[PDB]
């Protein structure tokens, strides 16, 4: 009768804010996908999501799991860009509201992921998000998972010395730091000494090959400077 | 009554001076072309139509004398440019029309007004007509992105990508280009999701035949 | 070593350089290498170092399309542009180096690019904007002719038809709702573990469906690391869509 009594405000009312919300109170489900075909066409992310958060709890064997999970992320995700592509279809305060609820959406985003994070764990919500851009949502869930290993690269790729440098800081592996201390050197290698000196775990018989190459580097640059020729020489003299 | 309005009726030099000066400047979101023309009419005549205004605030009922008095601007127009200081918002009083002077010089809000989807790519090829250094390519940017949604047909966004510039930096085109992209995988997507959605009822439906078959 | 390569200069030798890596086994970080000695001075040899050694320089050619474009200078002095579009984009493009959206931000990275890299790039974007319509249009027809053609056998099977009106199991049962089989209570034996209600127990124990679901998992995971690697390099997107349409929704 609930199912019933539901399909009168889909067929006419079509208050999918409200009727699918009322259907949304049912136990088990099993037409899931008859209403989700109808539910296609309306194209209604909300109402979408929301019969799919409450899916989400019949846990069933696992496995297809993270194929409702993937379909709930992307529904989220093309939510946003749908949002964002009518936000920048100006042509007010309430979209800059509705721009904050797409924040706070992201917020529930972030909580939606918070909530079921060891539910859904299979390394495509990256790939997913990535051919959409938003590298903010990426920085978000890679900050959700303590792995930094990819946020590392992204950090270097994009150039944050500062971030970086204080992300390698924490990391106590040691061999990342002596694999890719080239480059930061070559980039800073003021705060690079600092930060080697500061960090301990690194044994001078290693990078003494990146050693040499610094000082190489630092004696072209001084062979056409006087002052301060062999300044990159001194700090590496110094450290 | 309404003979005094037709004597006041009845009672284009540096009007093209002020086109050309306006003409000059060529930024994407400048003044309006009624609120240059306003601006230009304070620089600065309207008495005589401030009076006559006084009469058709009044008039704000009187259709007939609303309509004789169009047509006595349009008999008494000025280089077909002052009858604007008499409609500065009644274009219907006597749409397809005002681009010949709306978009003339310039105007952003009335292309914006005035547009469709027809009769875009002609507008965007007079508008390339700027022949500036990077102030033309900012504003054909800025353009493109004001009514993005506008453009919704594979022909016309086929042709609108065929004249784009040849001689333009590949990062003021970049975000236009990563959009349309971004817009046809989304498209692209939803179809092949669509279609896995109706496979899969097909599957449902075949299911229950072969149950039915099954049933007897 | 270091002393005398110091000392040494006017030496130009492309093989002897890779032959002499130490473990001359380091391709990519030879590349990487080379590349900051470019920084430091490019003399263009970085197009010979990549004639030389294009087995697996994916990375490396990956990496030289922002080198080679680090610098308007540089570029113009890097045979201008006609080298790199010949050589450059071309290999890459037809090799599946990256995804378009990739190369276009990394194109984008730089700002004084001119446009006719960026007119070879629209008309690569014209072309697969025709193909992605053309895949679109055939996409749409052939779905709106199933759609109708699953409506109406649905319908014709619904109005051909131990008869009163009732749903049967999905897995092998069918009883009369009016027979006081509908809504037998008993928390539904929990979905009767995703199968028909055999409404008797027989025992026998239970691994049947602890060996199904294993075997999907696995069939699963094992398709999504093939098509990774192989097939969905992209994304699980038109993988994880096929998967779903094979029916994993189940409610059987």
């Amino acid at each position: 009768v609930k199912l019933s009594k539901a399909m009168y405000l889909f067929h006419t009312a079509k208050d999918f804010h409200s009727a699918a919300q009322t259907l949304g109170s049912m136990k088990d489900l099993s037409h899931f996908g008859e209403i989700a075909l109808n539910f296609l066409q309306i194209k209604d992310y909300n109402d979408l999501n929301v019969i799919l958060i409450k899916q989400l709890d019949n846990v069933p064997w696992k496995s297809t799991q993270v194929v409702l999970s993937s379909w709930i992320i992307w529904n989220f995700m093309k939510q946003l860009n749908d949002i964002e592509l009518k936000i920048n279809t100006t042509k007010e305060d309430n979209l800059l509201n509705w721009n904050l609820n797409l924040k706070e959406k992201s917020n529930e985003l972030t909580k939606f992921l918070e909530s079921h994070l060891e539910k859904l764990d299979n390394e495509t919500v990256y790939q997913i998000m990535s051919k959409q851009n938003r590298q903010n949502e990426l920085l978000i869930f890679a900050s959700l998972i303590n792995d930094m290993k990819f946020l590392l690269s992204f950090w270097i790729d994009q150039g944050n010395w500062y971030e970086s440098l204080k992300i390698l800081l924490t990391i106590n592996n040691h061999d990342l730091v002596y694999k890719y201390s080239l480059i930061l050197l070559l980039n800073s290698p003021e705060a690079t000494v600092s930060t080697w000196m500061k960090i301990k775990d690194l044994d001078p018989n290693k990078l003494i090959p990146t050693i040499l190459k610094f000082f190489t580097n630092w004696q072209n640059n001084s062979k056409l400077i006087t002052n301060i020729s062999e300044y990159p020489e001194n700090y590496s003299l110094t450290y | 009554s309404k003979f005094l309005f037709n004597y006041y009726l009845a009672k284009w030099s540096i009007l093209g001076d002020f086109i050309k000066e306006y003409k000059d400047d060529f930024a994407y979101d400048k003044t309006d072309i009624t609120n240059f023309i306003h601006i230009k009419l304070k620089h600065s005549f309207s008495k005589y139509y401030e009076k006559c205004e006084n009469l058709k605030s009044e008039n704000e009922k009187d259709d007939e004398f609303i309509n004789f008095t169009f047509d006595e601007i349009s008999k008494i127009d000025k280089e077909h440019i002052l009858t604007l200081l008499f409609f500065p918002n009644e274009l219907t009083n006597w749409s397809e029309e005002l681009l010949k002077i709306y978009l003339s010089f310039n105007d952003f809000r009335s292309v914006e007004k005035y547009i469709g989807k027809q009769n875009l790519v002609a507008v965007m090829k007079q508008y390339l007509d700027i022949s500036s250094l990077n102030y033309s390519v900012e504003l054909v940017t800025n353009l493109l992105q004001r009514n993005f949604e506008l453009l919704d047909d594979t022909d016309i966004q086929l042709k609108i990508l065929e004249t784009i510039p040849s001689v333009f930096p590949v990062q003021t085109i970049s975000e236009l280009l990563l959009k349309v992209l971004i817009k046809y995988q989304e498209k692209k997507e939803e179809s092949n999701l669509r279609k896995c959605l109706l496979k899969n009822q097909i599957s449902i439906s075949d299911e229950l035949s072969r149950n039915f078959d099954s049933q007897g | 070593s270091h002393m005398d390569q110091s000392s040494a200069s006017a030496k130009d030798k492309t093989k002897i350089d890779i032959a002499s890596f130490a473990n001359d086994n380091p391709e990519m970080d030879l590349l990487s290498t080379f590349r900051a000695m470019t920084l430091n001075e490019e003399p263009s040899t970085c197009l010979k170092f990549l004639e030389k050694y294009g087995t697996e320089e994916p990375k490396l050619l990956q990496v030289a399309l922002s080198y080679f474009v680090s610098n308007k200078l540089i570029f113009k002095e890097m045979g201008g542009n006609e080298v790199l579009k010949e050589k450059v984009l071309r290999p890459i493009i037809e090799g599946e180096r990256m995804p378009l959206l990739d190369i276009i931000k990394a194109l984008s990275r730089t700002n004084v690019a001119h446009f006719g890299l960026i007119q070879d790039i629209i008309i690569d974007h014209v072309k697969t904007e025709d193909t992605e319509i053309k895949r679109n249009e055939k996409l749409i027809e052939s779905y709106d002719k199933e759609l109708k053609e699953k409506n109406k056998k649905l319908k014709n099977t619904i109005n051909s038809d131990l008869d009163i009106p009732v749903v049967f199991f999905k897995c092998g049962h069918i009883y009369h709702q009016h027979c006081l089989n509908e809504e037998e209570d008993t928390l539904e034996s929990e979905r009767k573990l995703f199968k028909c209600p055999k409404c008797l127990v027989d025992l026998e124990t239970s691994n049947k469906l602890f060996e199904a679901q294993h075997e999907v998992v696995e069939k699963n995971d094992l398709l999504n690391f093939a098509l990774n690697s192989e097939e969905g390099s992209r994304d699980r997107f038109k993988v994880i869509t096929e998967f779903l349409g094979r029916g994993a929704i189940s409610y059987s």
